[PDB]
């Protein structure tokens, strides 16, 4: 999840 | 619905960098925040972010040096920075991003903070202000310019205004030069007709807590 | 790692421009990429996000384009206030080096060429007291660049110089600049005619002055 936590 | 960097200032190298990035009108909490730097007459660097949902990633160079803390119950992000040296020298800057979905959109930055940090002397120094006025000798003419030469300040900045703001077009300041001593000196004019009454520089140093007046007139001989 | 070229472009008033960005990966979702403009002395500010949207306020004569690893920012129409240095941030991850900053492009805008007007201002009378004198020439409203040369009694000088020039005029284009000669009290006292000499192209504007009449 490296897209803002996402 | 603005940002604001804490106060930078003079710094000796091997000391360690503060700043606390502050919002006011909207919230930083839930939103990404960026830290810039700019050396004089360079590109903006990169220093590290604080991700909207808690993750803190950071530049290579950073990783070691630098690290970004949030405060969700103050609604600041700061930035804690080692081993300072004369290269850290730089204007600072926070962001915050309105929207996650842009990744690197940012919206709202704040004016900078300067840090200067100097190899020649860690010791503050108030301006000396000296008036600029064309030779005594020279033949009078309808307009004229005036000037403050507002040297020898540690560290940066100084502001510069014209009769308490009255006076404000025609007015050129010019960015400061580091002396060799590493002292700072900036220089501001201003045009007028000759039927001017005299003209006075109003100079602020933050960093000694001092303004200074010169009023300025032309020399006849 | 976002290579900007070229690091420097100059364009007329009313021609267009481009402005190249370079990611050596292409960014998340090949859309991850903001433009952003910044004048010396001022904040940055987004001109556009995700490509190719325009930020709130910014006119429709800035258009962001590309995709993976390739994107470019067009102006057209320059004005005088589009004078800045440009810069594209592209986004891969929320990691570490996960995104990166172009070097930036500064667009020098060609307006009407003008011939400075120069100012010398000998030292003030309290300044030789100090053991140290200032003296300040002052190059106005000019386009293109400018060199500047002291001489005291004829002699080139060498060091103890110091320039600061503004950034473009938003209206006009134009530069200020300000040249300072710093000598000992004493040296300056020993000399009589110090001269400050603006070269612009083929164009030189010298202002003197004579210790004795000042
Ligand atoms: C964040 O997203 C909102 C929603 O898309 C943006 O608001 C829009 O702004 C554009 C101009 O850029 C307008 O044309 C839209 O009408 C706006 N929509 C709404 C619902 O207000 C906002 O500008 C974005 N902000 C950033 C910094 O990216």
């Amino acid at each position: 999840n490296i897209i803002x936590g996402s | 619905q603005s940002v604001k960097e804490s106060e930078g200032g003079l710094f000796k190298p091997t000391d360690t960098l503060t700043l606390t990035c502050t919002a006011s009108g909207f919230s930083l909490n839930g939103y990404g925040v960026i830290w810039v730097r700019q050396a004089p007459g360079k590109g903006l660097e990169w220093i590290g972010s604080a991700g909207a949902y808690g993750r803190i990633y950071y530049p290579n160079w950073a990783r070691s040096r630098a690290t970004i803390t949030r405060n969700t119950n103050l609604n600041t992000v700061s930035l804690k920075m080692t081993s300072l040296t004369a290269a850290d020298t730089a204007t600072y800057f926070c962001a915050r991003r309105t929207n996650v979905s842009t990744s690197v959109g940012f919206d709202s930055w704040g004016p900078g903070t300067l840090v200067t940090v100097s190899s020649s002397s860690g010791q503050p120094k108030a301006p000396s202000v000296f008036p600029l006025a064309p030779c005594c000798g020279d033949t009078p003419s309808s307009t004229v310019t005036l000037g403050c030469l507002v040297k020898g300040y540690l560290p940066e900045p100084v502001t510069v205004t014209w009769n308490s703001g009255t006076l404000t077009n025609g007015v050129r300041t010019f960015p400061s030069v580091r002396q060799s001593s590493g002292l700072y000196s900036l220089s501001s004019v201003v045009s007028v007709t000759s039927s001017s009454q005299p003209v006075t520089c109003n100079v602020a140093h933050p960093a000694t807590n001092t303004k200074v007046d010169k009023t300025v007139a032309p020399s006849t001989c | 790692d976002m290579t900007q070229t070229p690091s420097s472009k100059s364009v007329p008033v009313g021609d267009t421009v481009t402005i190249n960005c370079q990611a050596s990966e292409s960014v998340y979702s090949n859309n991850r990429l903001s433009w952003f403009q910044q004048k010396p002395g001022q904040p940055p500010k987004l001109l556009i996000y995700l490509v190719s949207t325009l930020a709130s306020g910014v006119p429709s004569r800035f258009k962001g384009s590309g995709s993976g690893t390739q994107f470019t920012l067009t102006i057209s129409d320059v004005v005088c206030d589009d004078a800045a240095t440009y810069y594209c941030v592209g986004y891969k991850s929320s990691t570490t080096d996960g995104l990166a900053f172009g070097g930036g492009t500064e667009v020098v805008v060609k307006g009407d060429p003008v011939a400075p007007t120069v100012l010398i201002f000998p030292p003030a009378a309290d300044q030789v007291a100090t053991g140290t004198v200032t003296i300040v020439c002052v190059a106005n409203k000019y386009f293109p660049d400018v060199t500047v040369t002291w001489e005291v009694d004829g002699t080139t000088q060498t060091t103890g110089i110091e320039n600061s020039k503004t950034p473009q005029n938003s209206a006009d284009c134009t530069y200020n600049l300000s040249s300072t000669l710093t000598l000992t009290s004493t040296q300056y006292n020993s000399h009589k005619e110090y001269t400050c000499k603006v070269t612009q192209g083929t164009t030189s504007v010298v202002q003197s002055f004579n210790r004795g009449d000042c």
